[PDB]
């Protein structure tokens, strides 16, 4: 809710939030466009040429389009992994606790939820 | 989500921080010590307790006849250090430390950004557009070399907080090593006392441990002597000290006060009472003798 | 009370239980050298490819500052093979943990 | 100072570092390693020389025979430290290089 | 127009000074209690002169 | 403004040296001042007494 006079917020470090639509007066929010790194997530070239990409921090609604499994992670979108059940000692560190791995599934890059040890009752 | 600078999520989850912290303290709990250098061996707790008071230099008859006090104190001091954090609003002030110098950072840097750094104006495209292409390259060029220098700037300091991140983070895992997963000897490592266990907690990109350590409390005066002197031999004891009271001599173990009478069981002879200076005349007593002769 | 032949010798205790608070990892952070200095003004790309591998040698820095947290942490944590569990019955001598 | 740069005192002066170090010396002469570790007991002082033998894997029984020799050697060894310190260019070298 | 560069190297200066009063604190206020020694000097034969 | 940025960065890093020795500093103090120690050659050459 601007003040009659004012035109546009602004945020902390002074970037520009909202604005005021000059023809009609209503408050938009500007977010900035979606961006981040990419990751290639490969097992060696001497196992395979297979490659899962994480596009990170990155909802996948978003991204434009390896294979098509699509993964929503809180690191990131990940693709070409699909997501099992399963837990095993971290491979190949995603993050968020997420790991990836190669597997037989027959061969295929799986992402998990990586498991810290074996449970024991003493 | 703010001019190319993006936060990472660490790899393990806060979550499974606790799970680890969790199983070290169940390791503890039930096995002791053991489960750091081998397989886990459980042992009952106040077992435990009473190896941990050996350790120290007290016997274990104390912690078996004290098990209730020492148990009522501990609980106690538990509760104290809940509602000690409940309160002193800055005793996570280092963890704050680590968070607010990231965060002046990286706002820092985002505010050099507007910074017309000897140059018409921070703006990009006004420059693009109010000159020509090789008046305009210049102050271009001198806007670059100004976020350049600003962003290697960035990058020196966040080497240099991290080196001392990895500072602290290997003094906590030596503190892991060795007052969690042991018993310490080392003094004031584990906090003030005579350590006697500690208990990992995990925190907001840090750790506490929870120090539990022997004070000695109630001191009494005494009379003491390095030797005594019975048959023309001079005695020493084996573990413990020479006190009297005034007018009986007893041997005592040095940090908990339990006097006993002198024995040969308890002491050991070495020479005569000529050379040792300070030796006093008192009896040993032979539990042979009476029992032999009755 | 120094004296040549007196000693003073404890007759209780106490059980103090007190706090160490240690940081142990810090926020991982990376930055697109272009985006921040540039912003889609492809002039400006096209200057700031003249002043060499700035860029690439800031990004190596920034993630070996990154893999260095998660080591921090896995190297004070992860000191327990096994997951251990408590017992059901939570009863230890009279110490209570909860 | 000179340009706009100032050194600053600091916080502790030099009569209370050394009121520190005596009060810890102190207690080292007079209680042991007690003080450390709680309240003060006082011991005396080859009775304490005795326990640190037995904590080095010798008995008491050498200290108190020997006890006269161990305090010459030991006067002897101080006197030594005063005169190496008198004269030995850059024995302080690490503080000059601060 | 340069921007904060000498906000925060007095900022940054400021913490080295405080660090340095921080490390000799660690050091040397070690004991809680300004322990005197007796007047009479002997220690069995010890000379701490 | 680059000659003062290279003297507070020198700074820093010397003090962090500095802050490793008074560490080091902080624990002789506590472990061969106020204990006895038995790790090797942390105090001196010999058995520590
Ligand atoms: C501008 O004119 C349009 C005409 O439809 C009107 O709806 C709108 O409210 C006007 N805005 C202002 C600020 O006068
Ligand atoms: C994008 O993904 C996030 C999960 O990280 C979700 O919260 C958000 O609603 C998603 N956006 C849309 C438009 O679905
Ligand atoms: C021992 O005696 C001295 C006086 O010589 C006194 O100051 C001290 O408080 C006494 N210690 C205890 C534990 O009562
Ligand atoms: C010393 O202890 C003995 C116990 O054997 C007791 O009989 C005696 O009265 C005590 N002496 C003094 C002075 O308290
Ligand atoms: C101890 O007893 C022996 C013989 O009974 C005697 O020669 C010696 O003087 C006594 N010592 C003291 C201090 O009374
Ligand atoms: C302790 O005994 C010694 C004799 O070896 C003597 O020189 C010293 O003065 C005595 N101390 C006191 C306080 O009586
Ligand atoms: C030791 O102190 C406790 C208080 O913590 C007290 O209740 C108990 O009576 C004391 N023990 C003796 C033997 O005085
Ligand atoms: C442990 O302490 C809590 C208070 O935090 C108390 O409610 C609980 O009863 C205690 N456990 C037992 C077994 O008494
Ligand atoms: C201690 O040594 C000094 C020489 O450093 C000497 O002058 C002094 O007399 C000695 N003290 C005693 C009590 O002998």
């Amino acid at each position: 809710k601007f003040l009659p006079f004012q035109q546009f917020g602004r945020d902390i470090a002074d970037t520009t939030d909202a604005v005021r639509d000059p023809q009609t007066l209503e408050i938009l929010d500007i977010t900035p466009c979606s961006f981040g790194g990419v990751s290639v997530i490969t097992p060696g070239t001497n196992t395979s040429n297979q490659v899962a990409v994480l596009y990170q921090g990155v909802n996948c609604t978003e991204v434009p389009v390896t294979g098509s499994n699509v993964f929503q992670t809180r690191a990131g979108c990940l693709i070409g992994a699909e997501y099992v059940n399963n837990s095993y000692e971290c491979d190949i560190p995603i993050g968020a606790g997420i790991c990836a791995s190669y597997q037989t599934q027959s061969q295929s890059i799986i992402a998990y939820t990586m498991s810290l040890g074996a449970e024991n009752s003493v | 989500k703010f001019n190319g600078l993006t936060v990472l999520p660490p790899l393990l989850t806060d979550e499974m921080i606790a799970q680890y912290t969790s199983a070290l303290l169940a390791g503890t709990i039930t096995s002791g010590w053991t489960f750091g250098a081998g397989p886990a061996l459980q042992i009952p707790f106040p077992m435990q307790m009473a190896y941990r008071f050996n350790g120290i230099g007290v016997t274990q008859n104390v912690l078996y006849e004290n098990q209730k006090l020492i148990a009522n104190q501990f609980n106690s001091a538990i509760g104290k250090i809940q509602d000690s954090l409940s309160s002193t609003p800055s005793a996570l002030g280092k963890l704050q430390d680590v968070v607010n110098h990231n965060a002046q950072a990286l706002n820092t840097l985002v505010k050099q950004l507007s910074s017309k750094f000897g140059a018409i104006s921070s703006v990009l495209n006004d420059i693009l557009s109010r000159l020509d292409p090789p008046e305009a390259e210049v102050q271009i060029d001198r806007l670059i070399t100004g976020r350049l220098q600003s962003l290697q700037t960035y990058v020196t300091q966040q080497l240099i907080r991290a080196a001392e991140i990895r500072a602290s983070a290997n003094l906590a895992a030596t503190k892991m090593s060795e007052c969690v997963l042991g018993q310490s000897k080392r003094v004031d490592f584990c906090g003030k006392g005579y350590h006697l266990m500690s208990f990992p907690q995990s925190a907001p990109h840090g750790v506490v441990f929870l120090h539990v350590t022997y004070v000695p409390a109630q001191e009494k005066n005494f009379t003491t002597a390095p030797a005594i002197c019975h048959d023309g031999k001079a005695h020493f004891p084996r573990e413990g000290v020479f006190v009297s009271n005034g007018t009986h001599w007893f041997v005592t173990q040095r940090n908990f006060y339990e006097p006993q009478i002198i024995t040969t069981d308890n002491t050991f002879v070495s020479g005569n009472c000529d050379v040792v200076i300070g030796i006093v005349n008192n009896t040993v007593y032979d539990p042979l003798q009476p029992e032999l002769d009755s | 009370a120094y004296s040549n032949n007196s000693i003073a010798i404890p007759t209780n205790f106490t059980i103090s239980v007190t706090t160490e608070i240690l940081p142990v990892s810090m926020t991982k952070t990376s930055v697109d050298c272009t985006m921040y200095i540039c912003g889609d003004s492809t002039e400006c790309s096209n200057l700031l490819l003249q002043y060499g591998s700035f860029c690439t040698q800031l990004k190596r820095a920034l993630t070996g500052i990154a893999v260095e947290q998660d080591k921090n942490t896995q190297e004070v944590f992860a000191q327990v093979k096994q997951i251990y569990k408590t017992p059901p019955i939570k009863y230890f001598g009279g110490f209570n943990f909860s």
